């Protein structure tokens, strides 16, 4: 490839991103942004999939180093580990009743 | 996935597994998707 | 790399900042057949390959599902329903030397 | 060359099947 | 008698990709290529890419590297294959071509009318 060829036969570079998905867990992913935290209002929260709404507040419970979040006599959730901040918080139901 | 547990202690005493009580932590999940049948130990 | 032998590059167990590549706005041909890029970013898959090859100016349009070439011929073919991306760069300023 | 050898797990062996915390509290 | 027309053209995003529809019916007798140039307001006529009657190609100094002039191999249909537009290309293409005269196929000439191209 001449260093002043023609555009018509200029030298091209050239990659091909081939992809594969076979029957196993998969392992390329595209990366999840993240939005911000909100304290002490009645939000729409997503932890990893884990999703509902409520109240977040902050807590003194103390998880296990490998654990993600708490379950009562019921098993329903009450509790959640941040992803990033590393704190436990709470979860309390948004506020109904009769009039 | 291929899953692996764990656990340590310190034991005084020869020949025999002591009877006691203690949960496994897990340690590692690794992605990998193989049929496995058959192991073998290294030492 | 040589285009009689193109360097395939296998890549697993990551994650495919896609939009740092669709954010160039510099390139000389990307098209991605079997899913729109726009989602590029935002997929799941289980391996990716890298296929790196040069052609010319006038065999860039050579290297796809239908289109025959003499490296086509020879160095690589693409299948007949291929789910992947094809990028190239037509520099001839660094893929070619002075002479 | 000596024949195999077998011998008695009382209680061993349980492990955290999930990641779930829980406080006093009877799970099955 | 209208021997050069322009069409396909539109609106592209910067980092897209277009591709452009220019027609010369009577190009291969010619013998004198084909080129595609762009008008601006407040702008004379300059000339975005040359390809002959051989198929060697010139090109508009912003536009080199990423525009290529190709003709059809059967049924000449002379496109431009571009990616990544930029926002100054946005003009008035046209294509021009020399035609018969009692004995050249060349110099002189008409011009095409254009497409107009809108890169945002
Ligand atoms: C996730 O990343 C954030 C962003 O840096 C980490 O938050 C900082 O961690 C450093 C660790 O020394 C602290 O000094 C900062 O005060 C933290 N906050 C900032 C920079 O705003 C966080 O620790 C990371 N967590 C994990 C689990 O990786
Ligand atoms: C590797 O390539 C990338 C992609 O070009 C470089 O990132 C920038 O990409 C834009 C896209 O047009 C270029 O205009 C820039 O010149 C690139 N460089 C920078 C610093 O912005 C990246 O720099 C390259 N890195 C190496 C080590 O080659
Ligand atoms: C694993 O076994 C399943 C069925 O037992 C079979 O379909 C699969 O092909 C096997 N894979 C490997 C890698 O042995």
């Amino acid at each position: 490839f001449q260093p002043t060829n023609g555009v018509g036969y200029q030298p091209y570079r050239v990659v091909v991103l081939s992809f594969e998905l076979l029957h196993a867990p998969a392992t390329v992913c595209g990366p999840k942004k993240s939005t911000n935290l909100v304290k002490n209002k009645c939000v729409n929260f997503n932890f990893n999939g884990l999703t509902g709404t409520g109240v977040l507040t902050e807590s003194n419970k103390k998880f296990l180093p490998f654990q993600q979040f708490g379950r009562d006599i019921a098993d329903t959730t009450d509790a959640v580990r941040d992803p990033q901040t590393l704190e436990i918080l709470d979860i309390t139901p948004c506020s109904f009743g009769g009039v | 996935y291929f899953k692996i547990y764990s656990k340590h202690t310190p034991i005084n005493l020869v020949r025999d597994l002591p009877q006691g009580f203690s949960a496994l932590e897990p340690l590692v999940d690794l992605p990998i998707g193989i049929n496995i049948t058959r192991f073998q130990t290294l030492l | 790399a040589s285009v009689y032998a193109w360097n395939r590059k296998r890549i697993s167990n990551c994650v495919a900042d896609y939009s740092v590549l669709y954010n160039s706005a510099s390139f000389s041909t990307f098209k991605c057949y079997g899913v729109s890029p726009t989602k590029l970013n935002d997929l799941c898959f289980t391996n990716v390959y890298a296929d790196s090859f040069v052609i010319r100016g006038d065999e860039v349009r050579q290297i796809a599902p239908g289109q025959t070439g003499k490296i086509a011929d020879y160095n690589y073919k693409l299948p007949d329903d291929f789910t992947g991306c094809v990028i190239a760069w037509n520099s001839n300023n660094l893929d070619s030397k002075v002479g | 060359q000596l024949p195999p050898a077998y011998t008695n797990s009382f209680t061993r062996g349980v492990y955290y099947p999930d990641k779930v915390f829980r406080s006093s509290v009877l799970h099955s | 008698q209208v021997k050069l027309e322009e069409s396909g053209g539109g609106s592209v995003q910067a980092g897209g990709s277009l591709r452009l529809i220019c027609t010369a019916p009577g190009l291969t007798h010619n013998n004198c290529g084909l080129d595609w140039y762009r008008r601006a307001p407040g702008k004379e006529r300059e000339f975005v890419s040359s390809i002959s009657a051989d198929g060697t190609t010139s090109y508009a100094d912003s536009v080199k590297g990423r525009f290529t002039i190709s003709k059809d191999k059967v049924e000449d249909t002379v496109y431009l294959q571009m990616n990544s537009l930029k926002p100054e290309d946005t003009a008035i293409y046209s294509c021009k071509t020399a035609f018969p005269y009692f004995g050249n196929s060349c110099v002189l000439d008409y011009w095409g009318q254009g497409t107009s191209v809108t890169v945002s």
